[PDB]
RNA sequence: GAACUGGCGAUGCGGGAUGAACCGAACGUAGAGUUAAGGUGCCGGAAUACACGCUCAUCAGACACCACAAAAGGUGUUAGU
RNA sequence: CAGUCAAGCGUUCAUAGCGACAUUGCUUUUUGAUUCUUCGAUGUCGGCUCUUCCUAUCAUACCGAAGCAGAAUUCGGUAA
RNA sequence: UUUGCUCCACACAAUAUAGAUGGAUACGAAUAAGGCGUCCUUGUGGCGUCGCUGAACCAUAGCAGGCUAGCAACGGUGCACUUGGCGGAAAGGCCUUGGGUGCUUGCUGGCGAAUUGCAAUGUCAUUUUGCGUGGGGAUAAAUCAUUUGUAUACGACUUAGA
């Protein structure tokens, strides 16, 4: 439907997020992803941690060099999960990789233009009332990420950015309303109301 | 200075309250609450619609803010007898509720001719606002 | 077995006002305020009539049915602390070596000096919380008391003074000497 | 084991030189389909008296349904079932608008919470329940109390497509 | 990570400095930071474009420096070139030191 | 080491991740529609279908052949007799 | 090697530490069992050497028990 | 080392494509709650409203989109400039001012086409390069031969020298 799909990553689910992503890649789609630090995990925070533990005791014998790799980047996290579900292996999963794109937070293109979400793959949407989960910023920062409040900092001087801009829009969507309103109730307005409009 | 927590409105379950079939035999007419049997199914009933006194699931059918007085185990008669006796069915089409369906209803009738004429009072209907948001 | 319907009544003592928008609360009063968050949990709470909001759970399981009874538990203690307090008595014991208590201050940290706890050769502290303020006790040998809003505070500071004494590689039910809570009550006389 | 319909059948064995027809017996059967309840004819009849498919017979084999469809009503139920240990006798009471249609429901609580088959539940009787206060079962009270009317929070929805454009809440 | 942003400099400079630029410095032009010094013929306009472009976005400051191996006991004669941060207060009292 | 029927040897084909044997089925080269065993978030084809509920696990579980698990307890919670 | 029922031993108390008559397991560093594999070859044992992994933890760091008064010991826990 | 080389207005051949063919359309926190309009003592204040899918919204009529008359307004969009402000996370783009300028389908006209003979995308995209045009600008370094010990099995490492 459009050149690429812009995707917010906060607060949607880790693994059921990336297997939609993973079908509309291979079907002819370019995109990129934001704020990624923000998915949320489900369990406790010593949970999550340990299976990530063990996932981290386990390289290469005699070549931890050339063996697995292990990541501190909440982007990378979402990539190491989505790209073992394809076949990284043939020109087929080589091009998925090259369309897809991941990031730390928003960065300046992608911050442009609005970015969008899904029900079936929302945190909040298949989760119930009172239930335990665990956020990817805070264990990306326990597990040897040094770049947390190096990015909050990022954020904050972004949050402020885009809101003085809305400022700006929310009173100029108010000048829109009071010029549609007067010229309404007209020989037009009524002829369209009819037409389904 | 006193408390103030919000307002926490809500819809409660109870016997007199109308909802919205999506799906079934119906797919899109009305039906209000005759009998509650528990958690996710009630019983339903509604003769100014077409649709039957039955058993149904909360995940086949939505909800509304719209509650009349009625009896305790009222049948077909007193079911549209109080609907009536309430003023309902005005007090319904009276929200953009149901406008916004007629809205896309009627969309999905347009032939591209009257689709066509959608288009040319447009024309002339933006002409007019453009000329009113360069000088006010 | 999804409990439909429980909930609990709660009164107000007149002159004081709470503020509340989703799962945060403000109690505002006669000595100070104590905010709150419980978007932990998730339940509901309404305003019924000035001096008097209740709390709710529709189709809710045994673990937030017993939860539902914790809070209104939690409401009743918040109230009282703020127009009463919540004042508290620790007493020293020893048969031997004088237990000698400071009032300390570096850079503006506010500790407690740990002074011959028992032939004690280092120095040890106790760190102070924020809005609860102490008060050595006279009139009595070895006491002290503890004044503030919230039982949180002034009860974990108190707790603190508890463990800070160990006796390690030694029998506790023999060489019994330390500080322990004596008394428990409001800052309020009567009460 | 799926819908459940509920039967009528009558047999008398098969009749004899000395004394032709039998007793004449009938029962009350829970089956989706009509040779469904033909085994659990001969199920409970090969098990109190002395017959089978091969010495005995069946007449009539028609179905019977509840007469108010409309209204929702009690139901007290005789349970025998057979645990991996044994039987034993356990009493139910789940409200339902007709009667084999408190089975089907029950039948799926037996698996959902009692891990017990299909050939493993044993129906011995059910009479419907016209009294309240000889209630003896908490789930049931909930619902038979004066003015049943709670708020439906928190709302979840079934998407249609593939995305989201916003940030849709949820109230209800 | 730390993103380096502008790279400023002086306007006369040392041979050392020079032929650290060099490999075969017996046959070079000695076109070394020729254009630079065009920067110091104009009043200063660019020069500050750069510097206080700094004093606004760039959180850290180290700055380069060669050594006096003339004075030094050593024939080689070629200065090397480091960066050392500064650890006072204020980013933007810094540069002004 | 023997009794029954059946397989493989001397058998590919879909499946069981894969495996001589277990399930389904046996085979000239195609072309269409229909089902077998098994499944159906993604790999990977196919509903992030609908239903009635059970579980929060500081080393969960997640389907025969088969890939291992027991006594014995628990005021975790559940239906209970 | 780890239990579990617990007559009892323990001055007086079954369970501080143990525990008979019994019964439930785990292991392949014991020997057995087998011929599946290799006798047109896989270089027996031990040792010197060097590295890594397990925990059923002997010691240390932090901790509970006692028939822990002092002192020390025995059992137990997280952890290689 | 023949006139070589870099940015632009461009002249033609090409070389392929992981996949052009109206717009990727920009608060924040929250979801047992919320956005928006509104008043006052700007409070965690009162009042009204919306959601149930973006099936939204904006744009869109002309030889793949023409020649040109008149009304109405002084407005909109695209093109190339000019004024000023902003943008460092992967800025290189967003915001705005003044003139020049084409459309002006916001209302009403004059004419153009065919036969391409009932279907055959029947091309109006852009990555990059080679070779001729003329208008600005710049006069490059590295290797080895040689020497050095802060280096070395060997290349490499490291000094120096018109």
């Amino acid at each position: 439907v459009e050149p690429v799909v812009v995707i917010d990553g906060k607060g949607h689910l880790v693994g059921r997020l990336a297997s939609v992503v993973a079908k509309q890649l291979l079907n002819g789609q370019k995109i990129v992803v934001v704020r990624a630090e923000e998915l949320n995990i489900s369990g406790e925070f010593f949970r999550n941690k340990l299976k990530y533990h063990d996932f981290l005791r386990k390289a290469t014998a005699f070549n931890k060099t050339r063996g697995p790799f292990h990541f501190r980047a909440p982007s990378r996290i979402f990539y190491k999960a989505l790209r073992g579900m394809v076949s990284h292996k043939t020109a087929r999963g080589k091009a998925a990789l090259e369309r897809l794109k991941v990031f730390e937070g928003i960065p300046p293109p992608y911050d442009k233009k609005k970015r969008v979400v899904v029900p079936q793959a929302l945190r909040v949407l298949r989760l119930k009332p009172g239930r335990k989960y665990t956020t990817l910023g805070k264990l990306s920062t326990s597990v040897g990420w040094k770049y947390e409040d190096v990015v909050a900092k990022l954020e904050a001087k972004r949050k402020v950015s885009s809101a003085e801009y809305y400022a700006k829009k929310r009173a100029f969507t108010k000048k829109v309303a009071s010029a549609n309103a007067t010229a309404a109730e007209s020989d037009v307005a009524k002829q369209l109301a009819a037409l389904g409009y | 200075t006193d408390s103030i927590v919000k307002a926490s409105n809500w819809r409660l379950v109870e016997v007199g309250r109308v909802v919205l079939i999506k799906k079934g035999q119906s797919a899109g007419k009305l039906a209000a609450i005759v009998e509650i049997i528990d958690q996710k199914k009630v019983l339903i009933d509604g003769p100014k619609a077409g649709v039957p006194r039955q058993a149904i699931n909360l995940g086949q059918v939505v909800l509304t803010p719209l509650t009349f007085a009625l009896p305790r185990g009222a049948r077909t008669a007193t079911v549209s007898k109080k609907w009536a006796a309430a003023a309902v069915c005005e007090k319904w089409a009276a929200s953009s509720w149901a406008k916004k369906i007629a809205q896309r209803e009627r969309r999905a009738a347009l032939t591209d001719f009257e689709r066509f004429q959608v288009m040319v009072l447009r024309k002339q209907k933006r002409y007019t606002v453009k000329k009113a948001l360069a000088k006010a | 077995m999804k409990y439909i319907q429980t909930e609990q009544q709660i009164e107000v003592p007149e002159g004081v006002t709470v503020s509340i928008k989703s799962r945060i609360v403000k109690v505002v009063g006669p000595r100070g305020t104590l905010t709150k968050n419980l978007k932990h949990i998730d339940v509901t709470f309404t305003k019924v009539n000035n001096q008097l909001i209740k709390v709710a759970v529709h189709n809710g399981g045994r673990k937030h049915v017993a939860a539902l009874r914790t809070v209104k538990s939690l409401v009743d203690n918040m109230i009282t602390g703020v127009t009463k307090g919540y004042k508290y008595k620790m007493r020293y014991v020893y048969a031997h070596f004088p237990i000698n208590v400071n009032i300390v201050e570096k850079d503006g940290a506010k500790f407690i000096e740990v002074r011959n706890f028992l032939g004690d050769k280092k120095i040890r502290n106790v760190p102070v919380r924020d809005g609860v303020t102490i008060e050595f006790s006279t009139n009595v040998k070895d006491e002290i008391v503890l004044s503030g809003n919230s039982v949180e505070d002034v009860s974990q500071n108190a707790a603190d003074l508890q463990q800070i004494c160990r006796v390690r590689n030694k029998d506790i039910r023999k060489f019994l000497d330390g500080i322990y809570v004596s008394h428990k009550g409001f800052i309020t006389e009567d009460l | 084991m799926a819908h459940f319909k509920e039967y009528q059948v009558i047999g008398r064995r098969l009749p004899t030189e000395s004394v032709p027809e039998p007793k004449l017996f009938r029962m009350r059967i829970f089956a989706s389909n009509e040779v469904i309840a033909k085994s659990r004819y001969w199920y409970f009849l090969q098990k109190l008296h002395k017959v089978k498919k091969a010495s005995g017979e069946i007449v009539s084999i028609n179905q019977i349904n509840e007469a108010h469809p409309t209204k929702v009503k009690n139901f007290g139920v005789w349970v025998r079932y057979d645990s991996r240990s044994g039987t034993h006798n356990m009493y139910k009471e789940i409200r339902d608008v007709s009667r084999v249609a408190a089975v089907e429901t029950l039948y799926q609580d037996m698996a959902a919470r009692h891990r017990a088959r299909f050939r493993s539940i044993h129906i011995l009787k059910v009479a419907e329940i016209e009294k309240t206060a000889d209630v003896k079962r908490q789930y049931v009270k909930q619902f038979l109390t004066k003015d049943l009317k709670f708020p439906l929070p928190h709302r979840v929805q079934k998407s249609t497509k593939t995305f989201s454009y916003k940030r849709p809440s949820t109230f209800y | 990570g730390l993103r380096s942003l502008t790279t400023v400099w002086a306007e006369h400079l040392s041979d050392e400095v020079k032929r650290r630029f060099y490999k075969n410095w017996y046959k070079s032009k000695k076109k070394a930071f020729t254009k630079y010094s065009a920067k110091y013929a104009q009043d200063g306009a660019g020069i500050e474009r750069e510097l206080a472009r700094i004093k606004k976005y760039a959180s850290v400051v180290r700055v380069l420096v060669h050594t006096q191996i003339r004075k030094t006991p050593l024939a080689q004669k070629k200065a090397h070139l480091a960066e050392i941060q500064l650890n006072g207060g204020s980013i933007s009292e810094k540069v002004d030191w």
